[PDB]
């Protein structure tokens, strides 16, 4: 198991996790504005 | 080569010196000992196409 | 196998770990907005496999995020067959006893099966053991055999356990024996190395010339053409397992005992 | 043979494939090379392994048969753990077989995680199979050809292997004339054949494991006889010629001749209509 | 629907299982599923072992083969021209 | 970077050797020609290539 492997994409999935909120509002203002 | 071979200038040749019919029928020389011909080369670095 | 030898059971894995649990719980908090152990269950399935029925998370934008870590499950594991196949690439067959250290030597009965050592007399082997190690010279005294021939037969018939003698014409052996089953000791290892040279009459008028026209024929090349044209050999110019998972199988075995340790401790509660 | 047929006087001319060695030279003219023809070793192309069935036999039928026991020994264990036993072992076959049936209901978190567990396992199970088909699909080929002369297999021979070319042939004077294979003369001589077709037969038959001979003639039997194959690079490249006394008027002629038809394409052509006209 | 759910069935367990209906009931129906999803399992294992397999074998160009060819033999017309090398006074261009 | 590649394995158009010239008749051609045989019979020429 290489470290970069490990990083290459988990660095990725951590960030798609923090991402998640991003989206969370956008479409949360979304629905409320119509 | 072959001129000063034919006019007795040189006995011996020793070198790139392709057998030929012409040649043989004015100097008299031994058997091959490099087996060569007529090729073509080209390139083929523009593309790999594996 | 190197069951062990995997990078696992490191800060790489407690790594990964611990982000699957971070990972899990953003997905509750986003679904909130009974869930949690559903949602771990279901991305320990997806880091493993897809059939494991988790109802944790519904969500679209959870759909996503469950998507990515599938992305990253999909790599890990493509990556982990990669490994494992470039491991299965390799092989290691080091040593069997390293070398007249090992204590099998010096104690030659007290270990299992008696270790017998192969030794032909007459020679400069015999002298050197009897010189240097005069209490293994009494036990290989009783296996000290003829010739080198016998000696291969004796090691390819089982009759022997190892055969010690001179380092050049045992690699010569070794390099010209059928089927490369019998090797010298380690990666080739010499006890005491020594040259050969040309015998010759105390204070003979040769000496002074004979090795200077030696020492000019190994500084020529000559040597090595000699040694590729008369040493060398084919053996030394060659370069789902039940014992494979049952490691893994005991760890298996101790995840039951957790498991059921576990069930104890939580109906107490 | 024709060497002494024509130096008895019962010929006058070798229209044949006659190698030019260095002792046939020293007793008759030979004329200009009318083709160009080294060594070769002849040798049956076995026939690939395409098992396309091997899913026990890789490692050890002992994992397969174990694999249930230890399914079903888990499959107790987390029985016992819940206090529907065989709708969990229907769930589990399924997820060992990757069914997803979806009719487990584990009752404490206890038996999630464990089940959870024997999921991963299983996937590093399936991980460590498809590694070892991989090991046994990239391990194809196993059988090597041998390099000619120079491989070791021919250097150091063996009563199990035999390599024997034909007798009274320029390739035994080959052999003979150089002191650097001695065993394999040897060898050889124990084993050589009254004529070509005669070893190219044996060889196809398995009675031999390897020929020596002209590239010639090998190729156009590899070409023939698809079961064979040709290895080894060319040595001893000398080709024929057309052997003849050395007191003979048409010396001068006849090599001349031959180049001619070297060069004006005839050989080419005979060539085409007579060793290159077919593949496999 | 169970034609269709059984053929779904099928197919996914060839392709992947995320094809789920309600095809197979019963012992038997259950036991067959398993068993042609543990042959569509292997089948998959030797496809990707031969996909893995394949990546060894490659190949190269070669243009022409020799002067009897459509190239070398008419200069005129075809494509663009066809440049000849040849050194002259040797041996080469005599013939 | 071997960019350039004759055509196929190289398929000689006529082939022809090189020999060593010598003079029409010359004492040396009878003796020249079997030096070079056993050159090649004693694998020299395979050294020198
Ligand atoms: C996704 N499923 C496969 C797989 C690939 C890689 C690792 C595990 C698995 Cl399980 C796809 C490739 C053939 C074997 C197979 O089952
Ligand atoms: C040499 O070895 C033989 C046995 O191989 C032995 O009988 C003989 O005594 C030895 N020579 C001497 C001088 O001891
Ligand atoms: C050899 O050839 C030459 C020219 O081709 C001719 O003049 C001569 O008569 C020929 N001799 C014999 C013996 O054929
Ligand atoms: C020989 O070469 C010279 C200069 O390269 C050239 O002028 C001449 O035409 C050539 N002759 C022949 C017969 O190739
Ligand atoms: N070797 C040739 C010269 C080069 C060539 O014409 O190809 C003569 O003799």
């Amino acid at each position: 198991l290489t470290f970069e492997n490990m990083a290459g994409v988990f660095m990725l999935v951590a960030g798609g996790i923090v991402a998640g909120i991003f989206l969370i509002f956008i479409e949360i203002a979304y629905k409320r504005h119509k | 080569m072959i001129g000063e071979v034919v006019y007795q200038r040189a006995v011996m040749a020793v070198g790139s010196l392709t057998i030929n019919e012409e040649r043989s029928e004015v100097v008299d020389f031994s058997v091959p000992f490099v087996e060569t011909g007529i090729s073509v080369m080209v390139s083929r670095s523009n593309g790999t196409v594996s | 196998p190197s069951a062990f030898l995997e990078p696992f059971s490191a800060s790489v894995w407690v790594m990964m770990f611990v982000m699957l649990l971070i990972v899990s719980a953003i997905a509750v908090f986003v679904f909130e907005y009974f869930t949690i152990g559903k949602a771990i269950w279901l991305l320990w399935g997806l880091v493993f496999n897809n059939s494991v029925p988790v109802q944790n998370p519904k969500g679209t934008t959870s759909k996503i995020m469950v998507s990515v870590w599938a992305f990253f499950a999909v790599i890990f594991l493509a990556s982990y067959t990669a490994n494992l196949a470039a491991f299965m690439i390799q092989e290691e067959f080091v040593d069997q006893v390293t070398g007249l250290s090992d204590k099998k030597f010096q104690r030659p009965h007290d270990y299992s099966p008696p270790f017998r050592f192969g030794t032909v007399p007459n020679g400069s082997t015999e002298r050197n053991i009897r010189n240097n190690y005069p209490y293994m010279h009494q036990y290989m005294t009783k296996f000290n055999q003829k010739g080198v021939e016998d000696a291969l037969v004796s090691l390819k018939t089982g009759k022997l356990d190892a055969f010690i003698y001179d380092a050049a014409v045992l690699n010569y052996k070794a390099g010209r024996d059928e089927g490369c089953k019998l090797v010298t000791i380690g990666s080739g290892y010499i006890f005491a190395t020594t040259g050969y040279g040309i015998a010759l009459q105390k204070g003979s008028p040769w000496k002074r010339q004979i090795d200077l026209a030696l020492l000019q024929f190994v500084g020529d090349g000559e040597m090595e053409e000699l040694e590729t044209l008369w040493l060398t050999g084919i053996c030394h110019n060659e370069k789902l397992d039940i014992d494979n998972m049952a490691g893994v199988f005991y760890m298996l075995a101790a995840a039951m005992a957790l498991s059921l340790i576990t069930f104890i401790w939580e109906h107490l509660f | 043979g024709m060497m002494g047929e024509l130096l008895s006087g019962q010929a006058d001319m070798i229209v044949a494939p006659l190698t030019i060695n260095n002792e046939r030279a020293q007793y008759i003219e030979f004329s200009k090379p009318f083709k160009y023809q080294g060594l070769t070793i002849l040798v049956k192309k076995e026939i690939p392994r395409s098992t396309l069935d091997s899913f026990m036999q890789p490692f050890q039928s002992t994992l397969w048969l174990l694999v249930g026991l230890s399914v079903h020994v888990v499959a107790v264990m987390l029985y016992l753990l819940d206090r529907t036993l065989s709708s969990a072992m229907w769930f589990s076959w399924g997820v060992l077989l990757n069914s997803g049936i979806g009719e487990g209901a584990p009752r404490s978190f206890s038996a999630r995680i464990l089940g959870m567990v024997w999921a991963g396992f299983a996937m590093i199970i399936v991980a460590s199979y498809t590694a070892n088909l991989a090991a046994f699909l990239v391990l194809d080929r196993p059988e090597e050809r041998i390099t000619g002369i120079n491989d070791p297999r021919l250097r150091n021979p063996s009563d199990k292997f035999i390599y024997a070319t034909v007798k009274q042939s320029s390739v035994d004077i080959y052999f003979r004339r150089q002191v650097e294979l001695s065993t394999m003369y040897r060898h050889m001589e124990k084993h050589n054949y009254e004529s070509a077709a005669e070893a190219i037969q044996a060889v196809r038959d398995n009675k031999l494991h390897a020929f020596i001979w002209d590239s010639a003639v090998l190729e156009f039997e590899a070409s023939q006889k698809c079961d064979l194959v040709t290895t080894g690079e060319l040595f001893f490249r000398s080709g024929f010629g057309i052997g003849m006394r050395k007191d003979s008027p048409w010396k001068q002629n006849v090599s001349l001749s031959i180049l001619k038809s070297h060069e004006n394409g005839f050989m080419e052509d005979l060539d085409k209509t007579w060793v290159r006209y077919q593949e496999c």
